[PDB]
């Protein structure tokens, strides 16, 4: 309920995010500006991938097997190694089929990536960019005394 | 905010190819036996001893596990033969179908990976013998039954009608099916209910209950969308969290460069030893006298060159990438049906459109060699339809890759009205409706018909999200009141700002009069006209087509034109007798002449039919450029949808 | 040495773009409301416009796609909390 | 981004020759009988099609592509010591992570077939620390060869 | 850029059959006792691994494009005329310049491996007079073929 | 792979196969960093007038 453009990452931090890179996200998403979104910028990096995998819990028929018994072009590569072709034709046991009129029930995973880039939290009340020292940075509050963060 | 489950039945295929045995030769098959009975095997294991037990595989001797030894991948390691005494192998039994081992898959039935079929529940695998034509057995056959399927590769050639496993059935081959990606269609067109009255959407104050929102039949919002995005950004850029990425194709196949192959050199193929085929010579020393002690008389002496084979490698990728990107979508009156085999009477089943065979010599190698030049039956078919438009394909990913996909998006307001307001304290009822039809919501690669392929879609729930901007209570106060003053009132206006008209061309006419009656034309802007195909644009305003039968993209709605070559002349005139824009303005001072065949090549321009005062028209209406001499535009000035950036010359 | 006499043909491609014909004296885009559209001569009375086509065929009903682009404003005005009135105005073809 | 491949067509490869097993036969007019003072008795006609056998190429070029770029980048864990030679103890050396051998079964030419989605191992080992690394490449010939 | 090819796995050819070279076996049963009233004697079963040839593509691929790319522009100096064929006189003949012969190791898969280098014999010569000159390959096509 | 372990030329020995070595290219780091000491108080950098 929470979760946001196809992916795992929730929908506050995908906004915050944005806020403090481009400050956008007030007024509606959109593609920042090319000039604007450098090659270390968060939202070029930005990769939401996505993948179906067979339910093990709810197939029938599931047999998890292992690599030593996978035989999938069986008779036309080298085994566990990439050495001459060996064996025989055989039909293939793996991968599960997931497409079809005799496709399996399956569950989803979801995960991104985001390399070359920082997490940014900026310290202002609203997460935008309206200065070098921010306005929390010349807040009274912090100004006079000292606080611990933890 | 929507969260629901979809169903994109069994056509979806998101990839070219078959994923078992790709490896495999498409007419090899698996080992078999049938009656008429005769076996058809290879046994690659090798043991040390066959008893009545089956094969030893080790050590008081052992005995290889009969539901899942000997494995289909263990076989020899030196390229060298070397005489084996004892071998082991599988075959399938003969209650099974005939399948060939290109693309033939069997799920296992236990932990090791067997595939053998448990019947009351213990597997029925069966031990056969076999021995050389003259006593003790040579080697050991291990008959079972699978449940052997094709989920992605149909019989491309069925030598005979009579079913059942038999001599002629060997020679069958196959060939992968077409792939067919479906996701939503871009920007989530579709979804939200736009220029329907019986669909009405509604935005009213809480207490006065009057609608705020009001719509017209002949108004269309999503194009406009479409082209307001291309105008304020860049199109090539990939936006997930919107669905946005526009439909393409890839330049190659839509205009054909075959500027040939680069094939000097002849690539070889060497056997695996290097030598096969060799001699056994003795030794001799000086007359000449044999001898001993020394070198055997045995010795493999290969004369001559080796053996070898050779191909033609960019020729044969060339083949490839014409007959799977290009003959593969010529219209079907081209194709013909296959023989021995059935298929679906209906034409946009895609059952009847991936089983319909296609003659390679129709596009080879050699197709207009030399020449930049598209076909003459490619230019009135749908370029977006194809399995390369990235747009497309990226959409499809995002979803997943199998055919049970639970989704969660996020669809943006459309509406020019109301997509920037800026609204002020109070409460409102917000409502509006969701289309359910799959041949809307969904995009096919393929156009197919998905009504009757069974896809499906249900929502589950929806939520309405919104951001405030936590802005200073006190200056708040300031700008609403300040807002509230009726000359301080917001306006918007819609982007494309054009009324819709859409009239019937019949099939084969080539001159198509309209009328409009009389009525005021003050502030007229002027026109802009395509063409379209009624196969592939629902109709206006109905709640639901029970006609529409076409998945692929709509032009109408996403902007994906391709018929604009199609136009010869335009004439203009107001009141049935004064013409425009007159003045002798043209050359031709009635009409607009669009292009001319070879008679009139005194008025073509820039290498082509088209004559020179459209190119100036359009020129300026674009760019105004024309009036100082022609040039490229800036490429800020040019975007996507641009009239320079798509225009291309061929001969 | 043994090329053949050829004939030659040419044709060009136009996607993802729409014809367009200004309603202006010289096919210039010197703004939104154009010098014709304030022309008198349209302002005061009313035309009948027809308008004929000629295009090469094909085998299969087609649609022709003609777009009126016109001025498309709203204005959005609200008095009071909560209350939300529009207006709506289309010219020409005007519902 | 795993797509698949193209091969709808089959790839061939035939001998230099053309032909390669043919018969020997003699000509014969007509009730027929023998001739002579003509064509000779040694005549190789092959009868039938030409002997070749064929090659999936997309399929093949796919393969050599992920096990060039992605297997043999795999984690340590998932690798295993060859048999017969000698390796070096120290897993940093050349020697070790060049000796190691990778089975091709774990990242083949089905992998997660018509997804756009990175291993689930790959997510957690360094990117750019790749052959394929343009600057990394650019400044290694820089300094020669 | 010569910085090899990825070669890592071999590539196979595949006879038409899967198998060619098979023996004919007869069946036997349970001490061993022929049988009848089954199986024929005549059962195609083959031994040990099928029969397949090795080819290393990426290798041809780059041989294929140095020499169609560069060895065929080299200076004539360095090509040498043909055998037992007629050959026109003048240097600046099409049909000269098409049929001088150029051995394919003076450039091939292994030179200056590894190095970021245009070679010696190339950097004097114009290189827009060569047919993958995009503005002039675009030019004539434009005309027609 | 090494069919058998016993050196010497044997018959056995003829079904050994070769793959090429991994690529490893070897160069100075991007903008030359680390050359340079920087953040270290014991390697510290002076600049100062004569």
């Amino acid at each position: 309920g929470y979760n946001v453009a196809q992916c795992n990452m929730t929908k506050d931090w995908f906004l915050v995010q944005m806020l403090a890179n481009y400050n956008i996200g007030y007024q509606g998403f959109y593609i920042p500006e090319s000039y604007k979104d450098r090659m270390y910028s968060f939202f070029r990096n930005f990769q939401p991938m996505s993948r179906q995998v067979v339910d093990d819990t709810k197939y029938k028929d599931y047999q998890q097997v292992g690599i030593l018994h996978q035989h999938n072009n069986s008779g036309f590569v080298g085994y566990l190694a990439p050495t001459m072709r060996e064996g025989q034709a055989y039909p293939a046991n793996f991968p599960y089929p997931l497409i079809g009129k005799t496709a399996v029930d399956s569950i989803t995973q979801k995960k991104f990536l985001c390399d070359r880039t920082l997490w940014r939290i900026p310290f202002s009340s609203n997460f935008m960019s309206m200065g070098a020292l921010t306005d929390l940075g010349q807040n009274l509050l912090y100004a006079n005394s000292a606080h611990a963060l933890d | 905010d929507i969260r629901g489950v979809l169903d994109r039945g069994p056509t979806f295929k998101p990839y070219s190819g078959t994923a078992y045995n790709a490896l495999a030769p498409k007419g090899a098959p698996n080992p078999c036996e049938w009656d008429e009975t005769h076996v058809f095997g290879q046994a690659p294991y090798s043991g040390i001893n066959i008893t009545k037990e089956g094969i030893q595989i080790g050590v008081t001797p052992k005995y290889a596990d009969k539901t899942f030894q000997p494995e289909p991948q263990i076989g020899e390691s030196q390229w060298y033969e070397t005489e084996i005494n004892h071998a082991a192998g599988r075959v399938l039994k003969k209650t099974t179908p005939m399948k060939p081992c290109y693309g033939s898959y069997a799920k296992p039935t236990n932990e090791n990976g067997g595939q053998g079929i448990l019947v009351k529940l213990e597997s029925q695998v069966e031990m056969q013998f076999f021995s050389t034509t003259e006593l003790t057995p040579k080697v050991v056959l291990y008959s079972e039954d699978v449940d052997i399927e094709t989920p992605d590769t149909h019989i491309s050639y069925m030598p005979t009608i009579k079913e059942g496993n038999s001599r002629e059935l060997m020679g069958q081959q196959s060939m992968p099916n077409r792939p067919n990606y479906i996701a939503f269609r871009d920007n989530f067109i579709g979804l939200m209910y736009y220029n329907s009255t019986g669909n009405m959407g509604v935005l009213a104050g809480q207490a006065s209950q009057l609608n705020a929102v009001v719509d017209l039949q002949d108004r269309n919002t999503e194009l406009s969308y479409q082209l307001l995005l291309d105008s304020i950004g860049d199109r090539t850029r990939y936006f997930s969290m919107w669905n946005q990425a526009v439909d393409s194709y890839d330049p190659d196949v839509r205009i054909i460069e075959n500027h040939g192959t680069e094939d000097e050199l002849p690539n070889y193929c060497f056997p695996l030893g290097g030598v096969i085929n060799t001699e056994t010579l003795t030794k001799v020393k000086p007359g000449w006298e044999k001898d001993a002690t020394e070198f055997s008389d045995k010795n493999e002496i290969r004369v001559g060159n080796n053996f070898a084979m050779e191909i033609n490698l960019n020729a044969n990728l060339w083949r490839n990438f014409l007959y799977s990107n290009i003959a593969l979508y010529l219209p079907d009156k081209l194709k013909y049906s296959p023989s021995n085999v059935k298929i679906s009477d209906n034409p946009n089943t895609y059952d009847y459109m991936n089983k319909r065979v296609v003659a390679p010599g129709l596009v080879d190698c050699y197709i207009n060699l030399g020449a930049r030049w598209s076909l003459d039956y490619m230019d009135n078919v749908n370029p977006f339809n194809h399995h390369r438009n990235a747009g497309l394909r990226y959409r499809s990913m995002l979803l997943g890759n199998g055919r049970y996909v639970p989704f969660h998006i996020q669809v943006p307001q459309k509406f020019f009205a109301i997509k920037n307001l800026l609204l002020l304290p109070g409460s409102y009822t917000y409502e509006w409706n969701f289309r359910k039809d799959v041949n809307m919501v969904l995009q096919s690669s393929l156009g197919n018909d998905l009504r009757v392929d069974g896809a499906s879609i249900k929502f589950d729930s929806i939520c309405l999200y919104a951001t405030f901007f936590p802005m200073a209570h006190n200056t708040a106060s300031t700008l609403e009141a300040m807002l509230r003053n009726d000359t301080n009132d917001q306006s918007f206006n819609d982007y494309l700002s054009a009324a819709n008209m859409l009239y019937p061309i019949p099939a084969n006419a080539t001159n198509v009069p309209i009328s409009i009656p009389s009525r005021n034309w003050a502030a007229f802007r002027g026109w802009a006209f395509t063409r379209l195909k009624t196969k592939e644009t629902p109709s206006l305003g109905s709640g639901y087509d029970p006609y529409y039968t076409y998945s692929g993209s709509i032009p109408y709605l996403d902007g994906t034109f391709y018929l604009n070559h199609t136009f010869k002349k335009v004439a203009i005139t107001f009141d049935s007798s004064v013409s425009w824009p007159g003045n002798d303005r043209l050359l031709t001072p009635n009409e607009f002449e669009i292009k001319r065949s070879v008679d009139g090549e005194g008025y073509n321009v820039a290498q082509c039919n088209m004559t020179k005062d459209w190119f100036l028209v359009q020129m300026l209406a674009n760019y105004n450029i024309g009036y100082q001499g022609f040039y490229i535009p800036e490429s800020y000035k040019d975007r996507m949808y641009s009239f320079f950036r798509n225009f291309q010359p061929m001969s | 040495k043994t090329a053949v006499d050829s004939i030659t043909q040419k044709k060009f491609l136009c996607d993802r773009t729409l014809w367009r014909i200004p309603f202006s004296s010289n096919f210039m885009s010197m703004g939104a409301l154009t010098d014709l559209g304030q022309n008198l001569l349209y302002a005061n009375s009313a035309h009948a416009l027809d308008m004929t086509f000629e295009v090469d065929p094909m085998d299969e009903p087609t649609l022709l796609y003609v777009l009126f682009e016109v001025f498309d404003v709203v204005r959005v005005h609200r008095p009071h909390r909560g209350v939300i009135e529009t207006v709506y105005l289309r010219t020409p073809f005007s519902a």
